[PDB]
């Protein structure tokens, strides 16, 4: 599966410094330097090479994501904006890597920028996360005090200034070209796409975004070559990954474990077993809410990488592991996530801003039986109305758990629909 | 279940209204 | 006289038709209600007006229905 | 924001007298050709209209939007 | 999300940064780019908010003036952000996490709990103004479940009793355990770990060649 | 084990290590 | 019932009239509401379609049973809105039993 | 040079760089459905009631976003386009207020018609509706704002072509609502000019309220006198008294606006 | 949606054919239309000779003429359009 010799995040749960001091001891900023000097280019052929695929909730490959803005300066100075919103619920994948090996993500960033010219990048950690930035703040204080950033870092001519910018309390804020809004000041409402960010990004000039795992990992790829990284996956689904499991489940942690590994297995090695057996599991949510979540026969026999996934019709996404046992109205799970992204989207799309709030009223009568059974798929025709019409993936993601429930728990709505019919 | 004729008229008001001439002599 | 008075007057040309032929809801009590958010069927469903929700959610201002003219104190 | 209606000519005749009626007071109109609006395809065939029945005419060239750039990544522009 | 003015909140309402806190608002403006200071509301209507929770009218009108923007500019972010509190809050603004990851492993519970010993019910303030709850959504940290962010604390994988106790120490006296109360070290599983027990390894260690 | 002020007065100090922002050139947006 | 004359002038029964029988003219009453300042059915242009009833969106305008209302003289014939008002006053019991049979049909 | 040639369902109309999804149904004449775009006011997506679908693609366009490309064909009257419109206004129904006639853009609404031509025959919102809170905006223009359909035309028009900038979206959600966050009338000449920009007749004139009904209006184009630009407009004349004097446009003199003195 | 029956679409088309070819002279335009129903256009001059074929034809019969009519398009050169329907 994967050594600990074999690992991209070696820090995690603490137990080490999260200073520079520790982060050197632990191996960080090696011949930065001779990085930089190897040319944007050489880094871009590791990533490529490497396979790394978006650690973000939709995984890009990440050489061509940074390629694009790899096009000539037109005299606006190209960005990094990286993303420490943990938005996605279930996701305390991020958290971790900021909290405990902040370094690796300030070289990450530098060597981020080598690749594609950004004079500085800014960081949005989510506002939340009060005592998470003050600590990376702290890092990237030392790291300017050694050198290893600002002008001339680590010597080599290359000039970046990182920042840290607060995030408000908002899962959108999360979007690609919103977060470039809230960066900007105005209102974090997703612009649209067209206009691509490498084309015009914050500020209105060259921009790109990462998940905050796709910068980290970029230097020790670069380091320890792209295809050791190749070699760990299958197929583009190649790399390490930090998967999570959270709920019904013997020991929730955020294991680290190499990607394409069996969702058994994942839950099994780590996160000890499932809760109260294997066999009370009434579902799996394997990339979090926005991913549609798989029910327990289909489960074990896929395990998690993208590829393998969109298989399945559900999406790795932040590879966040939410676990539901028999003991659970799946109705009023699927239910409150209905009414995690009615109280969060922006509302500037009409199909989200009516149809999510739509399905919330509609779920919560399911949730209670009133609702008759033709409504279920009533629900359905709203969904996709939905998914292929919003200017963002959130209106993408709030059809997408909602289509699960239908799909797999069809029967078991319409059981609540009959409950409250007999009461009368 | 166990002289009075109606006399149309339009029930609108004036409408257009003219300007009063002042009835200070100049 | 009328609703919107009208008076054909004392010298107007038409006031000539009568010689000799002749020619609430402040009143109602305010619906009180829980709901930040009520309807207004108007009473009776079918037999009312086309159902509309009125936002009683500032007392300031008692939410009238633009069909019945009925307030409502939040 | 329909341009459905701005699509064939029509030609109307000039307005006329309409005074108020006095027993109920709807307006009143004296003239015929008042609501008359003929719809014609070209501004050709409308002339030829006028002409033949003997009316006076007075065409207004057809005034169409003149085409505009817009571009959604034009207003992104911080500069502009 | 409309104002009314109100002698406890309107423009009246006296607000200007600190000269302490005026220095800290053009540290934000030059973070951002030159030329560029309305990027920097947000930071900065953050920092009204650090002076004072209630941030009212007046604030925000103060917040437009000092980054000149449009005033409505700020009006539109403090309306959508929940980070920002229009209202007063009370000392602690105790905010639970009440979505899936939470849901499962009964944040209810712990809801329930806090509203007991707060004797007050979700989204409802103390009259000590000590404390306001909140039913909040995912705040990120799902590996510890049970969750309740308290002005930043962020505490973790809390059962009820400990909730109580926390709202003990700070109904009187300091602050509890910031973070989880817990066995499990950080996200680490729950009775140890299985992962990393290697010592990490040397800086250079099978660094590619070149 | 942060005050309020932690984040923005080390953004304060930060400013000790960077280059002059550059500028769009105009007086606003 | 409560005392509110059900006409919002919404105007359409004057639009849906076959004769151009209904005139109306409307501005907003003082109370803010939208009524009508002249309702004018010219029952001689009437040819009683029934299509106002059906029409009206709040049912203000109904056909009324009575259908003995021979006039001495033209001017009775035209019914302002005072005389209509007053006929609804007058025959609203009956009008109301006959909206009551028949709307589950419309 | 300089000519994309696209071909709106196979007419090849060969197009500048830039132009549209939407311009190019323009010229070859046909007229893509549309709520938040208005010719001289930025594009900005919110209705997505334009979504069409270029051929050979996984997912259907915004018409007033997407610049037009080479070899495109923007099938407009598709079997999916039609779905991408049938359940748009599915959704812009489901929260309106039914009030067609207290609404006095009754005639003068692009939400009916375009719900008439691009909507379907029934609602399947069998849950309940929402309602804002009306407020004063002035003395011009009544905002029974329980109607906006949140196109930001408004924000935009008071911020590009007036210069305001005082109406704002406030809030997130289905209660984000397009009204001025502090009650601050919209002082300004030009300001009557939302009245006729909002599709919708959620903010519509309070002088002319409830006077008329735009089918029975007549339509009379005139010259504006009450000031030398000599704007064009339409005087809409009931039974022999003007009811509203609304812009016509003239290209050169005033495009689609005219001032609040003169209306 | 209506019960057309195709049968009768090409049946009536084939027609249209036949009167074409009969009298190439006047027949300007002929087409059967989706609500299945024939409208050859013939020159003014045709008048006489195009009915009196349709009257008399064994393979034609269109013995009694339902309506004669003449809508008036005012855009069009030639104002009215004199229609003669046949059974
Ligand atoms: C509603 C919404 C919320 C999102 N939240 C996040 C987030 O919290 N963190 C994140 O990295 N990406 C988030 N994304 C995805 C980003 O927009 C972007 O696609 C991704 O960060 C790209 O990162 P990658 O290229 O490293 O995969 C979100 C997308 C949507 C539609
Ligand atoms: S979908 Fe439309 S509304 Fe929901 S977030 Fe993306 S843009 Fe805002
Ligand atoms: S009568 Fe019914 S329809 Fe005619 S106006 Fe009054 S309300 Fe509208
Ligand atoms: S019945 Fe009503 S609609 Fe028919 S004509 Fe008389 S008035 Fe006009
Ligand atoms: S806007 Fe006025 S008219 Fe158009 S639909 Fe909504 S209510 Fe009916
Ligand atoms: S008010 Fe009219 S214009 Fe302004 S947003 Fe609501 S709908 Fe669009
Ligand atoms: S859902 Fe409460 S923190 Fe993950
Ligand atoms: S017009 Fe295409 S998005 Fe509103």
């Amino acid at each position: 599966s994967l050594k600990d010799e074999d690992r991209i995040f070696t820090n995690l749960y603490g137990r080490h410094d999260w200073r520079l001091k520790g982060a050197l001891r632990r191996g960080d900023w090696y011949k930065t330097k001779e990085i930089l000097l190897k040319g944007p280019d050489w880094i871009l052929g590791e990533m490529k090479t490497s396979g790394l695929r978006g650690r973000g909730g939709a995984g890009f490959p990440t050489g061509l994501k940074w390629s694009f803005m790899n096009k000539p300066s037109d005299g606006r100075p190209k960005y990094l904006v990286v993303n420490a919103d943990e938005g996605e619920p279930g996701t305390c994948k991020d958290r971790e890597i900021m909290r405990h090996d902040p370094h690796k993500l300030v070289e990450g960033c530098l060597v981020g920028g080598r690749a594609m010219g950004a004079r500085a990048a800014y960081i949005y950690i989510r506002g939340e996360f009060y005592n998470e930035a003050s600590n990376l703040q702290v890092a990237i204080r030392e790291a300017y005090e050694a050198g290893l950033i600002g002008k001339n870092a680590c010597g080599s001519d290359y000039d970046f200034d990182v920042f840290v910018v607060r995030g408000a309390g908002a899962y959108i804020c999360g979007e690609e070209t919103a977060l470039i809004e809230s960066i900007e000041g105005k209102q974090g409402k997703p612009r649209l796409k067209p206009p691509f960010p490498a084309d015009v990004g914050v500020f209105g000039c060259p921009t790109t975004v990462a998940n905050v795992e796709t910068v980290a990992v970029s230097p020790t790829i670069c380091r320890r070559g792209g295809t050791w990284f190749a070699g760990f996956g299958r197929e583009r689904n190649s790399g390490t990954k930090l998967f999570n499991i959270s709920g019904h489940v013997n020991h929730p942690c955020t294991v680290e474990e190499e990607m394409s590994v069996p969702l058994k297995e994942l839950i099994e090695k780590h996160a000890g077993g499932v809760t109260g057996g294997w066999d009370n599991l009434l579902a799996v949510i394997p990339g979090g809410s926005s991913t549609p979540l798989i029910p327990k026969s289909v489960c074990e026999t896929v395990l998690m990488d993208f590829d393998a996934l969109v298989q399945a019709q559900t999406g790795l996404g932040t590879a966040a592991v939410i676990v539901m046992d028999r003991s659970t109205d799946i109705v009023k799970a699927i239910a409150r996530l209905i009414e995690f992204y009615k109280h969060e989207s922006c509302g500037q799309c009409t199909p989200c801003r009516e149809g999510v709030d739509w399905m919330n009223k509609v779920m919560a009568r399911f949730v209670k039986g009133d609702a008759r059974p033709a409504e279920i798929d009533s629900l359905w025709e709203i969904s996709k109305q939905i998914e292929g019409h919003t200017i963002c993936a959130l209106g993408d993601g709030a059809a997408w758990p909602v289509q699960g429930l239908i799909r797999h728990f069809r029967p078991e709505l319409e059981d609540r629909m009959q409950r409250f019919a007999q009461q009368h | 279940p166990t002289p009075e004729q109606y006399v149309p008229y339009s029930t609108t008001r004036k409408k257009i209204h003219e300007w009063v001439p002042p009835s200070t002599p100049y | 006289i009328t609703h919107t008075g009208q008076v054909y007057d004392e010298k107007d040309y038409r006031r000539v038709r009568f010689v000799d032929r002749q020619k609430l809801i402040a009143q109602q009590p305010v619906n009180e209600v829980e709901h930040r958010i009520i309807a207004c069927d108007g009473g009776g469903g079918a037999l009312g007006h086309p159902k509309v929700y009125i936002n009683l959610d500032k007392e300031t201002k008692t939410g009238t229905c633009g069909y019945c003219g009925l307030q409502f104190k939040q | 924001s329909g341009v459905n209606n701005t699509k064939k000519w029509k030609m109307e005749f000039d307005t006329r007298e309409r005074w108020e009626n006095p027993l109920m007071g709807w307006a009143s109109t004296a003239d015929p050709l008042s609501n008359m609006v003929l719809t014609f395809s070209a501004k050709e065939d409308a002339i030829a209209f006028a002409e033949k029945n003997g009316w006076s005419y007075d065409v207004e060239e057809k005034k169409v939007p003149k085409p505009k750039s817009k571009s959604y990544g034009a207003n992104f522009s911080w500069n502009k | 999300f409309v104002h009314r003015d109100t002698p406890e909140n309107n423009p009246d309402t006296p607000f200007d940064f600190t000269p302490e806190n005026y220095k800290r608002i053009e540290a934000i403006v030059k973070n951002y780019p030159e030329g560029h200071q309305a990027a920097a509301v947000l930071p900065v209507l953050d920092l009204a908010q650090r002076q004072n929770g209630w941030l009212p009218i007046s604030a925000m009108n103060k917040v437009a003036e000092v980054l000149q923007v449009p005033p409505m500019r700020v009006y539109e972010v403090a309306t959508f952000y929940t980070m920002y509190n229009r209202k007063p809050v009370g000392k602690y603004h105790i905010q639970v996490c009440t979505t899936t990851p939470c849901m499962l492993r009964d944040s209810d519970s712990i809801l329930e709990t806090l509203q007991r010993k707060l004797g007050i019910k979700v989204g409802e303030t103390t009259p000590d103004k000590l404390f306001t709850l909140i039913e909040v959504e995912c705040l990120g940290a799902c590996v510890n479940a049970p969750m309740v962010q308290i002005n930043d604390n962020y505490y973790e994988d809390l059962t009820p009793k400990d909730i109580e106790e926390i709202i003990d120490e700070l109904k009187a006296g300091k602050v509890p355990k910031p973070g989880p109360r817990s066995g499990r070290f950080c996200c680490e599983p729950a009775g140890g770990l299985t992962s990393l027990t290697e010592p990490p390894k040397g800086p250079g260690f099978g660094v590619q060649a070149g | 084990d942060y005050n309020t002020y932690t984040f923005l007065d080390l953004n304060l100090d930060l400013s000790k290590f960077r280059l002059p922002q550059p500028s769009s050139g105009r007086e606003s947006p | 019932p409560s005392g509110e004359e059900r006409c919002i002038a919404c105007k359409l029964c004057e639009a849906i009239c076959p004769a151009q029988a209904i005139t109306i003219e409307a501005e907003p009453r003082a109370d803010g509401s939208r009524r009508t300042t002249r309702y004018d059915i010219d029952m001689t242009k009437c040819i009683y379609c029934g299509f106002c009833q059906e029409a009206c969106p709040v049912d203000a305008i109904v056909e009324g049973p009575n259908f003995e209302f021979s006039t001495e003289t033209h001017e009775e014939l035209l019914y302002n809105k005072e005389k209509l008002l007053n006929n609804g006053d007058k025959w609203e019991a009956e009008i109301a039993a006959n909206i009551q049979a028949d709307y589950l049909y419309r | 040079s300089n000519l994309i040639e696209v071909f709106v369902d196979g007419q090849s109309v060969m197009v500048e760089p830039g132009t549209t999804v939407l311009q190019a149904c323009e010229k070859v004449g046909m007229q893509i459905p549309r709520f938040c775009y208005h010719e001289r006011l930025s594009v900005a997506g919110n209705c997505r009631m334009c979504l069409v679908e270029i051929e050979k693609a996984p997912k259907v366009v915004a018409a007033c976003a997407m610049p037009v490309m080479k070899g495109w064909n923007i099938l407009t009257n598709s079997e999916k386009s039609k779905k991408a419109r049938e359940g748009v206004m599915e959704f812009l129904l489901a929260n309106h207020p039914l009030d067609c006639p207290i609404c006095d853009q009754g005639g003068e609404c692009d939400l009916q018609d375009q719900s008439m031509m691009f909507g379907s025959d029934r609602s399947r919102f069998l849950e309940g509706k929402r309602a804002v809170e009306d407020k004063n905006i002035g003395p011009l223009v009544k905002t029974i704002m329980t109607r906006c359909i949140q196109c930001t035309r408004c924000i935009r028009f008071a911020s590009e072509i007036a210069g305001v900038d005082d109406l704002g979206t406030t809030g997130r959600g289905n209660d984000m609502q397009v009204g001025t966050y502090i009650e601050k009338m919209f002082m300004s000449e030009l300001s009557g000019n939302v009245i006729d920009i909002c599709p919708v007749g959620a903010l519509t004139s309070k002088p002319y309220a409830f006077t008329a009904r735009p089918w029975e209006t007549r339509k009379t184009e005139s010259i504006d006198v009450m000031d030398a630009v000599g704007s064009n407009i339409v005087v809409s004349t009931r039974t022999g008294e003007v009811m509203r004097i609304l812009p016509r446009m003239h290209e050169d003199i005033n495009e689609e606006w005219i001032s609040d003195k003169t209306r | 949606v209506r019960p057309r029956s195709d049968v009768t679409h090409k049946q009536l088309s084939a027609f249209g054919e036949y009167v074409a070819e009969i009298l190439p002279k006047y027949v300007q335009q002929v087409q059967v239309s989706c609500l299945d129903e024939l409208e050859i256009c013939i020159h003014p001059d045709g008048v006489i000779p195009t009915l009196t074929f349709l009257r008399d034809h064994t393979n034609a019969q269109f013995k009694s003429l339902a309506d004669l009519t003449a809508v008036d398009v005012p855009t069009r050169q030639n104002r009215f359009e004199i229609v003669y329907n046949l059974l």
